[PDB]
């Protein structure tokens, strides 16, 4: 309606002294085997009816600012530049959804070119991540023909169709897991738990897996729906549904009937989470589950701050996924990148400003 | 309050606490039969810790025996203390692991656990609220090694959320007592990584330094040895049971003594240590005890701390002392061996202080330290391990019993992440 | 009559709780069965003080007193000891675990169930008491609920009592000596809000009145409860002036205003003048001027840090007992004199003077002895700066190496909410780098 | 007040009572001989619901002993016991049924039953205001399996809104002591299900298990089996003997405990249960008998509790206690095990608590349940039963009574509806 408009007044002023390099999905998105872009969902319809201040500046392509304001020791308003060198910034008004296609571009070869190519979606509730990989882009009722996964599925079948990989005698294989109460669980089977081991070329193992073959850009949608439909895990009607299951949708390539893989996906759903002390647990149950996942969560960018660092040491066991995505931490053509989604709320910059602590262990630079 | 379920696995984990409940009755005044005879009333403040109510006055230990595979079971029973155990938590099989580990935990397991869940639901309900699960037993044998690791896969699965210790007996790097001894070393404790909150790794080894150089002892027996890891029970749950002016929760040391969820194998220490007759030359204070706790032939670790570097200690004092000295001496520590400790962190000492002293004694204490000088031992047994697996040599008494290949494999690389990621860490960095 | 209302939170505020209340009816004559069978010979005065008290119809007086600690170990000595039936046995135990030493353990997990037993406890105890509230907090930073518990305490009273006195009063951990590792944890965590919701902060330490016990008192081996007895000195030295009747008496408001320039730099560092032994009661005078410049000594601080790295911003001489104000005034000057201890040029007044002519009396069983008067400083300075900087290189140190993190993630707190800690302590420590730099022309 | 009838019916019931007329008047305090020599006078005060007064101070046991076929009946003479009874109730005859049905129920029982129903009226008349029908067989044999289901087609048609209880001891899954014993399980129950208002389903394996596993006994005499059974009889007409602060009668049982006018099979239970000397390492409280009371190898009916749904239960509590106590561990347990029940049910609980304990003990319970648990026994009996029926097995000594092929088909369909519709409500719905 009116918050203090004067709010506003110090925005602008940082935005009318500089040069700001914007950027939009409509230019070769370059390679570097390691990321973490960024997207954000637009400002609602009903958060310009309360008059929510803009709290972003996208000044350049591989960084952004919040607009933070806070107060001095004689109540004088203050400012505050969080200068965020990242890889890749882009807008909430620039979703074309080339982003998951610039995104899928470099992890597309990987696993024809003989690797293990992964990703995460690490974002707020609200922040519109569900509308960022699980699809469909309309934004009004999820219009079933431009699923997220499919801008590339489609690559699982038409990039197969590439004549240069036509030589390949591959087949189509893929794998839903269920990393969930310290226990993994199969969305195939899908109420029965597995157990995962090593090789001697450390490898890793499966136990009593279900392997699912698909011609259909669909019938892998079926088995996303087959998958989810184990409807997974401490349903309510919270956060949202509150069905958390960390989704594992990773892929299996190999020859027609070899039993050799030629690379790897691994692309991962994060849980449900709860806004801080809002929720409630009122049950030794629900008091375990946060604890697991953030932790398990914490855990994942650690040995990504040994991988990404880079290190050599990599404690992959603590996290049973680590213990699945050992692997992936060490082949050098092994992509692997993550996204984050923000929302535009003032209340939300509490939030998706801790979105943000979790992925600078990069140790990104701001040269300014 | 808080409440204790004891658990005691193995050939080796009852003898222990056959020593262990006698000292916890004697440090309250309680007879063979439970009737409390003790002198003051501040040792009836916290009986429920360990001890529940009978109907006339008596009090019982909530100790489940597990491990009375049954020719252990009659020498508990014709004890001292055979007549203060609810009869009733004497569950047992018959024909037992044989010093397998698949004997322990994949077949004769599987025909007792089902016995043995529900005794340890029927103590649990019987408590307030809990924390307490103190598993004693041994590694390298049978039921310490494979019906051991059993319950902590399931109790922790049923009670996620409470602290999970297991006093568990190592092996020892030159006296083996056992001839599949690395083959239980490295299965058990793939389990123990998993799911234990801590853990107190003892060799008796060092127990063998200990009563022969210090206590200058001419033939130790193992009510005599385990007389030395039955002392370092009661410290540590000293004041869990006693007023404090700086006090110590089982998870007040599991929030201080680890950093990182994986780490967390301790080894302990006790002083005063002597041997005397009634008139010994020294005099007790306060530097007395802590130049002793500090002491490599002081460890009940088997190996030299000077070689690895303290993660952190714990200093569980006992008995009346000043702050300022017990502060100083931990401080002095941390400044004249500051090159021995993990340098990157700023106070590498905690202190606990109860105010009540064992029986005979005056003042006492209780180390607890995590180093990277543990890092010797696990190298020193998969060592031993690897050595006996590339000619496969005790596998037809393994493979035999619903094991596998590829569980040896994915067995010791979990114990060769300790080490590695223990190297990490003696480093300056 | 004004009135305060005492919170000891946790096993530090309950260890110091033992001797302050101990230390006032030894003032005002009152035995632990809430009696006055001293003033029954006297008959006359109200010297049960609405202060602290109330009074029943047998004429039994009850404190104002409670406290939470979430473990009943430490409670059970007060429902042992001397001080059963002293108190009303609504002293609030319940825990079914303790807190363990970690902030989540704490604010968020456990501190639920618990606090509205807490609020509804002192609202019913707020509405025995007519005019002022004070609160009076005793917590310790480095314990599970004095950092976890405490800062629930504050954004739910500040909600429910409006803009009231917070007197809360912090031990502060030492630079040198911690007797626990995650304790520079619990001591940002706090900071977030402590520096938001709460009035004024006191800060002591442990390694400043371990050099006391030796130096001015001359003991090698102290206890807790030789410590804490100093800190009830301080307390007896304030409240006086809403008790007794002294020369200038001083309203707890009258240091809100006075001793905090700007509205988040109130930590006003507390001094005394413990020289007794009590052979050193002889050879010795101890007048107005003696007493006084026993403030000018970094040895005789209560933080261990140097005075004479900052500036100061403002002074509460606070006198007890047998003080003459010509005395006090010549005792000023002197203090004006000296320009090593030296002030910000925005504040060329300065001090503040507050007489009591009651002196503090004698705690029997050790240590000290009847001195005939006595002194308080309360001065916030700028030099209490470099105090967190000797605690954020500790808590910057084993932030870069992930340690105890798990702990505090896997408890109700998301690991975004430290450098929300560390942000506030990064911009806190930066404004008392505005504060001495004066804008010159 | 009202007044009880007591029949007996086969070899086994009257063996049962035997024992059972031994407890209920040393629970008052009755001699061999009617002289009451009890210590207080509140077990006077209802007297009459068993026993008559006869001329000088002696009471009289309502009891109508129809099973003396002439073998049983000379030990109950010659029994502690047999200078108690009015000999003129001796109702028998002679060449039983020779565990037949036909034997029992349409041949022996025609040249018998005129001379039961008379005596059946003389005691009725005797009485104030009858509800009282407590008929003690068993199933599986002869005159308790026809001669027994006789008279409950018959008494019922004298007496049509009376409450009638059989304490049938069924068969046993495993152990089979009987060649013809489905034969003589369909057709009795087929007239249980038509005309009883409850009955105690007691096995004897369940009884095996519970004198051994938890009594701890070393060779379990029949005696001491039917001792079990005959607590269930006397705590169950405790509060309609004895003044309690929630009574207890068989008809305040007999509508709460029962939804639907056919499903009225009951399993019962009791608590405590222990094996001991003088000295036993536990304390009697309210949640101490709760556990107990719930547990599934505590029930006298030969089942897993948690395979079934209970519809109900009830907690007929004796001996001084406390209501919220009562209350709240009745309520924490369909808290922690609310799974279990029947979910669309609002209150899956009802309590009963009588003042007086019996003479030994201090405080004492029982247990009366209906689950679908119990939809096990009767699938693991008709199964036994259409094994046989399919070869046409035993019918020549049925066909050649007075039977009928149709009458068998008739039989097992009954009890194939109770089967089929406990598989309703088994199910979440
Ligand atoms: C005259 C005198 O002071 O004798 C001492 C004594 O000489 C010494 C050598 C004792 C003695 O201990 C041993 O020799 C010993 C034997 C087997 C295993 C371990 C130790 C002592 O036996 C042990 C005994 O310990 C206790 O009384 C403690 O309460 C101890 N109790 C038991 O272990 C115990 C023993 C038997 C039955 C019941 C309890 C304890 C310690 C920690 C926690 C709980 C209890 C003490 C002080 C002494 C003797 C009697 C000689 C020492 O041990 C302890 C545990 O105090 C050995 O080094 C210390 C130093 C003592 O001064
Ligand atoms: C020293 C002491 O307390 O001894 C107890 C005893 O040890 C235990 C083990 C008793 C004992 O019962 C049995 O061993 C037993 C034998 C055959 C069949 C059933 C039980 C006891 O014999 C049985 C006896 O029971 C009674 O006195 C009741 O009043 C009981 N009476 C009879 O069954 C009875 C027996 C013989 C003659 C007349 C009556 C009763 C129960 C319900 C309704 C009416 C009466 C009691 C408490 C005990 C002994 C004596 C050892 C227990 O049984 C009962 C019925 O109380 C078995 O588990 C309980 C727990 C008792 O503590
Ligand atoms: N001066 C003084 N310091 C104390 C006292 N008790 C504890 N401390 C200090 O307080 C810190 C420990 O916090 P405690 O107050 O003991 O902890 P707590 O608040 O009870 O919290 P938990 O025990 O963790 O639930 C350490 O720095 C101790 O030195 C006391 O009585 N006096
Ligand atoms: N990038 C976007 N562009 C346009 N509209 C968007 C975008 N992201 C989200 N929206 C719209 O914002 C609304 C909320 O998005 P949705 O994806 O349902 O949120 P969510 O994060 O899944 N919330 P929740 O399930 O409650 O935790 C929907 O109406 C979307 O269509
Ligand atoms: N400290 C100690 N160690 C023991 C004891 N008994 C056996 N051991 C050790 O335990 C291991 C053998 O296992 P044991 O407990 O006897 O086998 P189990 O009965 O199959 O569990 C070896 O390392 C022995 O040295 C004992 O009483 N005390
Ligand atoms: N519990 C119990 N069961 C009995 C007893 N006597 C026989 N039975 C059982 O009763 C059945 C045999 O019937 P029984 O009463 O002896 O035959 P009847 O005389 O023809 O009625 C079998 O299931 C036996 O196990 C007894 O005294 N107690
Ligand atoms: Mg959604
Ligand atoms: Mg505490």
């Amino acid at each position: 309606g009116n918050p203090n408009w004067e709010t506003a007044q110090m925005i602008r002023e940082y935005q009318s002294t500089l040069e700001f390099v914007p950027l939009l999905d409509g230019q070769a998105v370059d390679d570097h085997q390691i990321t973490v872009c960024v997207r954000k969902r637009p400002i609602s319809r009903k958060e310009v009816n309360r008059k929510e201040i803009d709290v972003i500046s996208v000044p350049r392509k591989d960084m952004l600012i919040v607009h933070e304001p806070r107060s001095k020791v004689d109540l004088t308003k203050f400012l505050e530049n969080h200068k965020f060198r990242f890889d890749y910034a882009f807008n909430d008004t620039c979703d074309n959804a080339m982003v998951y296609k610039y995104t899928a571009k470099p992890l597309v070869k990987t696993i024809f070119e003989g690797g293990m190519a992964t990703c995460f979606a690490y974002g707020q509730t609200g922040s519109g991540k569900t509308h960022t990989m699980g699809g469909e882009f309309n934004g009004k009722v999820q219009d079933c023909k431009n699923g997220i996964y499919a801008m590339a599925a489609k690559d699982v079948f038409v990039t197969l169709n590439m004549p240069r990989y036509r030589a390949m005698n591959l087949v189509v294989s893929a794998s839903f897991f269920e990393i969930y109460s310290g226990k993994v669980f199969d969305l195939l089977s899908d109420k029965q738990k597995l157990r995962v081991l090593e090789d001697g070329k450390q490898q890793v193992q499966v136990v009593g897996l279900t392997e699912k073959v698909v011609d259909g850009v669909e019938e892998v949608l079926k088995l996303i729906q087959h998958g989810n439909a184990a409807r997974t895990s401490g349903q309510t009607s919270a956060n949202s549904n509150s069905s958390r299951s960390h989704a594992v949708f990773q892929i299996v390539l190999r020859p027609q009937g070899s039993t050799k893989i030629h690379g790897k996906f691994s692309f991962i759903d994060l849980a449900g989470n709860e806004r801080g002390v809002d929720t409630s647990s009122a049950d030794r149950q629900t008091r375990m589950e946060g604890a697991e996942i953030n932790k398990s969560l914490l855990a994942l960018k650690e040995c990504i701050r040994a991988l990404g660092k880079q290190s050599a040491h990599l404690p992959f066991r603590v996290s049973k996924l680590t213990q699945v995505l050992r692997d992936s931490f060490i082949g050098e053509k092994s992509k692997t990148c993550m996204i984050a989604m923000i929302s535009p709320g003032l209340s939300s910059c509490e939030h998706t400003l801790n979105t943000l602590r979790y992925a600078d262990r990069v140790k990104e630079l701001v040269v300014k | 309050m808080r409440e204790i379920v004891h658990i005691q696995a193995g050939q080796c984990g009852n003898q222990i606490g056959a020593k262990f409940w006698e000292v916890i009755s004697d440090e309250h005044g309680i007879d063979p039969t439970g009737s409390y005879h003790g002198d003051s009333d501040l040792q009836l403040e916290r009986i429920n810790v360990y001890y529940n109510e009978a109907t006339g006055n008596k009090y019982v230990p909530r100790a489940i025996l597990v491990d009375l595979e049954p020719g252990t079971m009659d020498s508990v029973r014709s004890g001292p203390f055979g007549q203060i155990f609810r009869p009733d938590n004497f569950v047992f099989g018959q024909s037992g692991a044989g010093n397998n580990w698949a004997k322990g935990h994949y077949t004769e397991g599987a025909e007792l656990v089902d016995s043995v869940l529900d005794v340890v639901r029927k103590e649990s309900e019987s408590c307030d609220c809990l924390q307490g699960f103190q598993l004693t037993h041994s590694l390298g044998g049978g039921t310490g090694s494979g019906m051991g690791t059993l319950l902590i896969s399931k109790i922790r699965e049923e009670y996620p959320d409470r602290i999970m210790n297991t006093f568990s007996v190592m092996p020892s790097p030159k006296v083996s007592d056992t001839v599949v001894e690395p083959y239980n070393a490295t299965l058990s404790v793939h389990q123990l990584v998993e799911n234990t909150d801590e853990t107190y790794c003892i060799d008796n080894e060092a127990l063998y330094d200990i009563c022969f150089r210090t206590l200058k002892l001419t033939t130790p027996t193992y009510g005599d040895l385990n007389h030395l890891v039955s002392a370092t029970m009661s410290g540590v749950t000293t004041c869990l049971r006693f007023p404090g002016q700086l006090n110590a929760d089982l998870r007040k040391l599991a929030v201080n003594m680890v950093p990182f969820p994986r780490l967390h194998f301790f080894m302990p220490g006790f002083a005063p240590l002597t041997s005397r007759g009634s008139q010994q030359y020294r005099a007790l204070t306060v530097p007395e005890l802590t130049q002793q706790m500090f002491d490599s032939k002081n460890m009940m670790a088997a190996c030299d701390p000077r070689h690895g570097r303290y993660l952190t200690v714990a200093a569980i004092f006992r008995g009346r002392m000043s702050m300022k000295e017990v502060d100083e001496q931990m401080l002095n520590v941390q400044n004249k061996n500051s090159s021995y400790f993990v340098e990157w962190i700023p106070n590498n000492v905690k202190t606990a202080v109860c105010d009540i002293p064992p029986r005979g004694l005056k003042m006492s204490a209780t180390f607890i330290g995590n180093s990277t000088a543990i890092q010797e031992l696990f190298k020193r047994i998969s060592e031993q391990f690897t050595a006996m697996f590339r000619r496969k040599a005790f596998l037809h008494w393994y493979t035999g019993e619903g094991m596998d290949e590829m569980e040896f494999t994915e067995a010791e690389s979990n114990m060769n992440d300790l080490v590695s990621e223990y190297q990490q860490y003696q480093d300056a960095t | 009559m004004r009135e305060c209302i005492s919170i000891h939170v946790g096993q530090a505020g309950v260890q110091i709780g033992n001797a302050c209340w101990e230390l006032y009816c030894l003032e005002h004559g009152i035995q632990p069965d809430g009696q006055m069978p001293s003033d029954k010979t006297i008959g006359g005065g109200d010297d049960s003080f609405n202060t602290f008290f109330s009074e029943t119809g047998a004429g039994k007086h009850v404190p104002r007193a409670v406290f939470v600690d979430l473990e009943p170990t430490v409670i059970d000595e007060v429902r042992t000891g001397t001080y059963r039936q002293l108190f009303h046995p609504e002293q609030l135990i319940t825990g079914k675990e303790d807190a363990a030493n970690n902030y989540a353990r704490g604010h968020y997990t456990i501190g639920k169930e618990i606090i509205d037993l807490v609020l509804d406890r002192i609202r019913k105890l707020a509405d025995q008491c007519t005019g002022l509230q004070g609160f009076l907090v005793f917590h310790s930073f480095g314990g599970g609920t004095g950092s976890g518990f405490t800062s629930l305490l504050m954004e739910r009273l500040s909600v429910d009592y409006g803009k009231k006195s917070k007197l809360e009063f912090s031990i502060y951990p030492a630079p040198q000596v911690s007797t626990a590792v995650v304790e520079p944890y619990n001591s940002i965590l706090t900071t977030h809000t402590t520096l938001e919701h709460s009035d004024c902060a006191f800060m002591v330490d442990n390694e400043a009145i371990y050099d006391i016990c030796r130096r001015n008192l001359d003991i090698e081996r102290p206890t807790y409860t030789n410590l804490n007895r100093l800190i009830s000195q301080i307390v007896s030295s304030i409240t006086a002036s809403l008790r007794f009747d002294g020369a200038l008496n001083v309203d707890l408001t009258e240091f809100q205003t006075n001793l905090v320039p700007y509205p988040r730099i109130h930590f006003p560092l507390a001094t005394y003048a413990p020289v007794i032994s009590a052979e050193k009661a002889y050879h010795e005078q101890l007048s107005v001027a003696e007493i006084t410049n026993a403030c000018f000594e970094p040895a005789n601080q209560m933080v261990k840090c140097d005075p004479r790295h900052g500036k100061y911003m403002a002074c509460c001489l606070l006198y007890r007992g047998d003080v003459v104000p010509k005395d006090v005034n010549a005792a000023i000057a002197t203090i004006k004199t000296k320009r090593s201890i030296q002030f910000v040029d925005w504040c060329p007044t300065g001090f503040k003077v507050g007489i009591n002519y009651q002196p503090p009396t004698v705690v029997p069983g050790g240590d000290l002895a009847k001195v005939q008067r006595a002194v308080c400083m309360l001065s916030n300075t700028t030099a209490i700066a470099e105090a967190w900087a000797r605690l954020d290189h500790k808590f910057d140190l084993m932030y870069a190496k992930r340690a105890f993190v798990h702990w505090y993630v896997g408890e109700g707190m998301e690991e975004g909410e430290f450098s929300e800690a560390r942000e506030d302590m990064a911009a806190l420590e930066k404004d008392y780098e505005e504060v001495g730099v004066d804008s010159v022309e």
